[PDB]
């Protein structure tokens, strides 16, 4: 009955550090990825899948650039199956090119924890103790099928140290709670891509370190760039084991790194030797997480009318005019907004406290 | 759309030019600040976009230095003059510190790189290097800070040049060779202009179609911290990272005894 | 006045104020109105328009409206009066408004509803609160002719008079020339010679907000007027009209084009209204149902034109509809109705509320400007683009084809001269082998293909080397439905050639692809409504901007191009872009008809046979 | 609800009629009315609505959207036995309630006490198994009468 008057008159109106505590110094890190139905839904444009697998390969960068000496390994769960996508190594390169290609998968049945768990675990069995052991798994789907027990599964997983962290995209699931919580992982909900984003770089930093965590005595080599140069009559070139298990041409390179413990040539590094097991690494690696030991505390923000300083940052000589300006806690310079954002998150060093 | 910054890091430590000086050698801190300011107006004057900014490293504070001849090279070569002259003017030794604040100054060139990025607009991609001579001895203790550096720059992608013109640095050496740019020492001072112009100058692009020479060998051996000798297989500390030439129960450091039953 | 370059200078007359870019209204002297769709104020400035005017062209930005003495006459029998019409013009309009249509405005408004016409005891009546009005009026002779005369000649004496039933059109234009338009308002709720009937909405019944404004606006106050309301095809238009019978609740009576359309006009009324099939009936001469008791009739003009002498049921059924007087009429494609014996049939029939429902408003012999008093004004006009913007019907993707025509065909085409030019250019091998190339690539796409070719001939050669179900003017109805079921149900066969009875002769199921190879010749709204009619709101695809795709196939260097950019101009007044295709992609790998200009020239054979 | 109906209803004059409004840090409920359904039908649960292929139509349309958005706890009551039976046999006659099965484990209540001992202990085993389980009764059935419902199952 609204048809007996109506007129439109009206609307025409003029009108997080946490404690100096032990990390994660070795990483294994197990990423599993759900291939459901669900990875198609637009919860994140322009779907689940495509984002999830851009952040991943920037996930897999961050990860490697602050640790160094830790592995990746990347499975791929879909019709209650789960294929190992990526073997356990420390190459960006790869796996990046594996996510990639990836990026043209098939979405579709529903996730196994169980059989990605297992999985993941017989990978793991064989892990030396004082190496960590993490796995992080994204949930897109809320049903999962389970071929066996699963609270057996996280048992094991608990006798046998692996920490286990996941961050879905619908809601809170009461199985993934009790499986991070039991494991000591953290679980999490994204919001939207920048949460999402955020999520990522809380993981990419190493956990803090367990109790029953080990600390052994571990021997690693530190061989040099050997070059030979064909003016030496002793440049005899031989194929890098890395690049020898490849398709193509393996790199017959007169020189590279030689193991100092087997003499293996190995073309790339950081790369744990395949023959002796020896961890071979660079000095830049070992000091580039030094950063997680010292990390840089967050510096005193106060109003430029209450800051009776100078007006000028240290860190650029930018002429102050914000009403936060950040003050430092040893020295207790003058920076500003921009420099200290970027000294906290990029240099992790005040030039003040270095002079 | 293409804005190429070239900062330049002047080692001016008093101490090693004053050596030179008494040495009475062709080559002073006047040849060298005259180099510098030559080979900073060639690359203003190889495009408009090209920016500019030179930065003095020396031991009391890192400053920011910045008639027929172009207004604005004029204007900064005055500038840059003044500055630098107000500081060796003013810069008395108080304090038994040699070693120049070579991490300071690279901290402060970054910080000064973000934030003529982040100043830079969208429309316009701005490429920056930085080139840095190396006069006096290198340092010690700043090692680990210029290591936070180096991982910065190639945080950002960010070519670092080291230019040594008396003492060499293996620091600078692995620097050049992690972040990509060139490291080479000078082997005649009073010819340093032409090895910045026909090296140093041409960007990377540039670079790629010219002819250079090969970059120098680095090593990476380490040191065993109960005698700091050179190792080859070390024992690494899994809580503090702490390397070691024989096994140890307990780390000196970390003073975290290892749990080895 | 006017420039050197033949822009109207209305500068002079047009005082600009600063408040530009806050006010988006440009008002010409000439009635012709501008608005910007970029103005924060476009909504009440669109339904301020829309009130008030006519539109013309609604393209992306800027859209033009015109001011009509119809369209003057619709916004006061709404309720405005003058003064708040100005009011709202200068606050939206760039510059001042010219005094010219400021006493336009004034004259048209000062005088709109003066005249009324009554409907009772089967007897016309006009009467006014304005006696003189009238008895001015008794001078005119053809008012004089309309009159009611006597038993003896003599002419019958707010009093009213009753005037002669066959003479109401005469009186319709003749009070236009009278300068004082009749009112076709009704008794809505004191109506007491009609009952109401037990016809309610159904709760599944859903008034879009555009379908909802549009009943609303046609009933003024709570009365329902007269008048024509445009909706495309699909969008509820029908339930629009079961919902304003519904309201009415009055007896009904409903004329369709087509027994299909009488036949989707009863399947309408019971999918969504209460009224008992017992009350319903079709008075078509194939299935027969006794007028007796039938509130809502649903019939077909032909039916009530027929001059001939009819069955003698029917002769009983138009006997009681002529004795019985209804409160509502409602009458389908409207523009069909300027013909002269669909004309007479509303001098035939006695209604109180009559209500016209189409798809487009202009016809081609422009004998549209009678139709504004034949029924009434137009009612309302929901503006396509946006429509599509909704999502309420598809967004559709236009595009016009040419075909290069073969050296031999064009020499011929070239050599005659007469309207026998038709055969040739609507067979063209290189037509017949883009119109392959695109049904292989939509089978492919699996989509419904629906392909159009008015020419009898044409469509019976295409179809059958094609081979492809093809309708044309036997379509003996059972095959017809088994056909068009096939198409709805088997996936094998989802490729249709229809002829010209796809207009309006029959149902078209819901399709994707729509080709037109042949047209009328410049029925600029009977190629458009087709378009209209056979793409429908499609899910699945609805965020894209192209989910339904046509194509219009012409010919290269004919006079059938001169056609197209002549018909196609009605879709360009809704803002719908037709992007030029010479060359399409991916022929030359698929193998399709006449590869050999010697099969060509045998189809060359084929069509000079038939001259 | 109310307050003076109960004096009413038990006949006396309590001393005090206090109600305690809730206050909550975080918002815990979220209370939303949906009289429409999808083709904007007018939901209603009248006994001559009840039939109404339509209304039962778009209740299966919310279940499965639920069942595919909420999480696995999923509780819903009706009016009564016989149209909660007629809704699920036109529910299974449709197909809708066969994509909620394929979407969420389904259980629903019958006047079998120990049936429906079992569907509730079957429902809290799959919802505490990571399987979304769905529950089906009656508002004056057992269930809404002493079952209560945790976090994670309401
Ligand atoms: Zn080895
Ligand atoms: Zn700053
Ligand atoms: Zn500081
Ligand atoms: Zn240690």
């Amino acid at each position: 009955r609204w048809e007996g008057g109506y007129e439109r008159t009206w609307e025409i109106l003029k009108e997080e550090h946490h404690g100096q505590v032990r990390l994660g110094m070795m990483r294994h890190l197990y990423v599993v990825v759900d291939g459901s139905r669900t990875m198609e839904d637009q919860d994140l444009k322009p779907n689940r899948l495509t984002c999830t697998l851009k952040l991943l390969e920037y996930f897999v960068e961050e990860y490697f650039d602050q640790n160094p000496i830790s592995q990746i390994g990347i499975i791929v769960t879909k019709s209650k199956r789960a294929e190992k996508l990526t073997e356990l190594s420390g190459n960006p390169r790869k796996h990046i090119t594996s996510l990639k290609k990836a990026v043209d998968m098939t979405c579709h049945g529903e996730p196994s924890l169980y059989n990605s768990l297992s999985i993941a675990m017989q990978t793991l069995k064989h892990m030396p103790g004082h190496t960590s052991r993490e796995v992080l798994i994204i949930f897109s789907s809320l049903t999962t099928c389970d071929p066996s027990n699963i609270y057996d599964l996280i048992k094991t997983l608990k006798a046998a140290k692996i920490r286990v962290s996941v961050i879905g995209l619908s809601a809170e699931v009461r199985v993934c709670t009790v499986l991070a919580r039991e494991t000591g992982g953290t679980y999490h909900v994204i919001l939207d891509e920048s949460h999402y984003k955020e999520l990522l770089t809380h993981h990419v930093s190493p956990p803090p370190a367990s109790s029953s965590s080990e600390c052994s005595l571990i021997r690693m080599g530190f061989p040099q760039h050997t070059i030979a140069s064909l003016s030496d009559q002793d440049a005899k070139p031989s194929f890098s084991m890395a690049h020898l298990d490849g398709n193509t041409e393996p790199g017959l390179t007169l020189g590279g790194y030689f193991c100092p413990q087997c003499r293996a040539k190995y073309c790339e590094l950081p790369v744990e030797c395949k023959i002796c097991g020896l961890t071979l690494v660079s000095a830049p690696h070992l000091a580039r997480s030094y950063h997680h030991l010292f990390p840089l505390d967050a510096f005193q923000e106060i109003p430029l009318e209450e800051y009776n300083g100078e007006r000028f940052c240290y860190g650029c000589q930018g002429e102050l005019k914000d009403q936060h300006v950040y003050v430092c806690a040893v020295c207790q310079n003058v920076f500003c907004v921009d420099c200290d954002v970027f000294v906290h998150d990029s240099l992790h060093c005040c030039p003040g406290c270095i002079h | 759309d293409e804005l190429n910054l070239l900062v330049i890091v002047v080692d001016a430590n008093p101490i090693w030019w004053g050596k030179q000086a008494l040495k009475e050698s062709q080559f002073t801190l006047s040849k060298c600040i005259d180099a510098v300011m030559v080979l900073g107006n060639s690359h203003l004057f190889m495009n408009r976009s090209n920016k500019l900014a030179v930065i003095a490293s020396h031991i009391q504070e890192s400053r920011f230095l910045y008639d027929g001849k172009y207004e604005l090279l004029t204007s900064a070569n005055e500038v840059i003059v003044e500055e630098i002259k107000d500081l060796m003017t003013k810069s008395d030794i108080k304090g038994q510190h040699t070693e120049t604040l070579l991490a300071g100054s690279l901290a402060k060139a970054l910080c000064y790189i973000h934030r003529m990025n982040k100043e830079v607009k969208d429309n316009q991609e701005m490429k920056s290097r930085i080139l840095v001579i190396k006069a006096a001895e290198d340092s010690a203790l700043q090692y680990m800070n210029f290591m936070n550096v180096i991982f910065a720059a190639q945080k950002q992608n960010i070519l670092i040049d080291a230019c040594v013109l008396d003492s060499d640095s293996g620091l600078l050496q692995q620097a050049c060779d992690i972040t990509g740019g060139l490291y080479l020492k000078v082997p005649q001072m009073p010819s340093l202009l032409q090895y910045l112009l026909w090296v140093f100058l041409p960007d990377q692009d540039q670079r790629s179609q010219l002819i250079l020479p090969p970059p120098v060998h680095v090593d990476y051996r380490a040191a065993c911290f109960c005698h700091r000798n050179l190792i080859e297989i070390g024992y690494v500390c899994s809580v503090c990272l702490s390397i070691f030439c024989n096994f140890s129960p307990i780390c000196t450091t970390c003073e975290t005894a290892f749990k080895i039953s | 006045k006017v420039d050197e370059y033949g822009a109207k200078d209305y500068r002079l007359q047009m005082p600009l104020k600063d408040d530009h870019t806050s006010r988006p209204l440009w008002v010409a002297p000439d009635g012709h109105i501008f608005l910007e769709a970029f103005s924060p104020v476009y909504k009440y400035a669109q339904d301020f328009l829309v009130a008030i005017a006519e539109p013309v062209c609604r393209p992306t930005h800027v859209h033009e409206y015109k001011l009509t003495a119809y369209s003057l006459y619709a916004a006061v029998s709404v309720g405005l009066q003058t003064s708040d019409i100005t009011e709202y013009l200068r606050k939206l309009s760039k510059t001042g408004v010219p005094d010219g249509i400021m006493q336009f405005i004034k004259l048209c408004t000062v005088s709109y509803g003066k005249v009324k016409l009554v409907l009772k005891h089967n007897r016309y009546f006009v009467e006014s609160c304005h006696p003189d009005v009238i008895q001015h009026l008794l001078q005119d002779p053809v008012i004089r002719e309309c009159r009611l005369r006597n038993s003896e000649g003599e002419a019958t004496e707010t009093v009213s008079f009753e005037v002669k039933q066959e003479m109401i059109e005469e009186l319709q234009k003749r009070c236009i020339h009278l300068e004082y338009p009749l009112l076709a308002e009704y008794d809505f709720r004191n109506d007491s010679v009609n009952p109401d009937i037990n016809i309610d909405l159904k709760p599944t019944a859903v008034l879009r907000p555009y379908q909802e404004k549009s009943l609303r606006k046609m009933f003024g106050n709570g009365r329902a007027r007269s008048g024509v309301i445009v909706l495309p095809c699909g969008a509820g238009k029908s339930l629009v009209g079961v919902t304003a019978a519904c309201t009415v609740r009055k007896r009904c009576l409903v004329l369709g084009n087509s027994a299909v359309s009488v036949e989707q006009w009863k399947a309408q009324f019971k999918m969504w209204s209460t009224i008992d099939d017992s009350q319903i009936c079709r008075f078509t001469s194939d299935a027969k149902d006794k007028p007796i008791g039938c509130s809502v009739a649903i019939s077909t003009y032909s039916m009530l034109g027929h001059t001939t002498k009819r069955s003698w049921e029917a002769e009983r059924v138009m006997e009681w509809l002529k004795t019985q007087e209804w409160g509502l009429m409602i009458l389908d494609e409207v523009h069909t109705i300027p013909a002269k014996m669909f004309r007479r049939v509303l001098t035939i029939v006695q209604a109180h509320c009559k209500l016209g429902l189409t798809a487009t408003l202009v016809r081609e012999d422009d004998k549209i400007v009678d139709l504004n008093f034949l029924i009434g004004p137009k009612l309302y006009e929901a503006n396509w683009m946006e429509l599509q913007n909704n999502g309420y019907i598809a967004k559709v993707q236009c595009a016009e084809v040419w075909c290069p025509m073969s050296p031999e065909f064009y020499r011929e085409y070239v050599a005659i001269k007469t309207k026998k030019r038709i055969l040739l250019y609507t067979m063209n091998p290189n037509k017949f082998r883009a119109c392959q190339f695109l049904i292989k690539f939509h089978e492919r796409r699996n989509d419904k293909i629906i392909v159009f070719a008015d020419n009898v001939f044409a469509l019976k050669e295409y179809a059958i080397r094609l081979n492809k179900p093809y309708i044309y003017g036997p379509t003996s109805q059972g095959e017809r439905m088994q056909i068009l079921q096939n198409f709805k149900h088997n996936p094998k066969i989802n490729t249709i050639f229809i002829s010209k009875v796809g207009d309006t002769s029959f149902d078209l199921p819901e399709a994707n692809v729509l080709i037109q190879i042949s047209s009328h010749g410049g029925s600029r709204r009977q190629e458009a409504q087709r378009l209209g009619r056979v793409l429908r709101a499609k899910k699945g695809m609805v965020a894209e901007e192209y989910n339904a795709f046509f194509y219009s196939l012409v010919s290269q260097d004919t006079q059938e191009m001169a056609y197209s950019t002549k018909r196609q101009r009605f879709l360009v007044d809704q803002g719908y872009s037709f992007k030029v295709i010479t060359k399409l992609a991916g022929m030359e790998e698929e193998d399709l008809a006449f590869s050999t200009k010697e099969e060509q020239q045998q189809l060359l054979q084929k069509v000079l046979a038939a001259t | 609800s109310p307050l003076d109906i109960y004096p009413k209803i038990l006949d006396f004059h309590p001393v005090t009629m206090a109600t305690f409004t809730m206050t909550l840090a975080r918002v815990c409920l979220c209370p939303m009315i949906i009289g429409r359904g999808n083709d904007q039908v007018a939901i209603s649960s009248k006994f001559e609505t009840r039939e109404d292929i339509a209304v039962i139509r778009n209740y299966g349309n919310l279940l499965l959207e639920m069942s595919a958005v909420v999480p696995d706890g999923i509780v819903a009551f009706f009016t009564s036995y016989q149209y909660m039976e007629s809704t699920v046999a036109s529910w299974y006659e449709q197909g809708i309630l066969e994509n909620i099965q394929r979407n969420k484990l389904l259980f629903i209540e019958t006047q079998d006490g120990a049936e429906t001992s079992v569907a509730l202990e079957k429902y809290q085993e799959a919802c505490e198994n990571g399987r979304g389980a769905i529950l089906l009764s009656v508002a004056r059935g057992k269930v809404s009468e002493g079952i209560d419902f945790v976090h994670h199952y309401g």
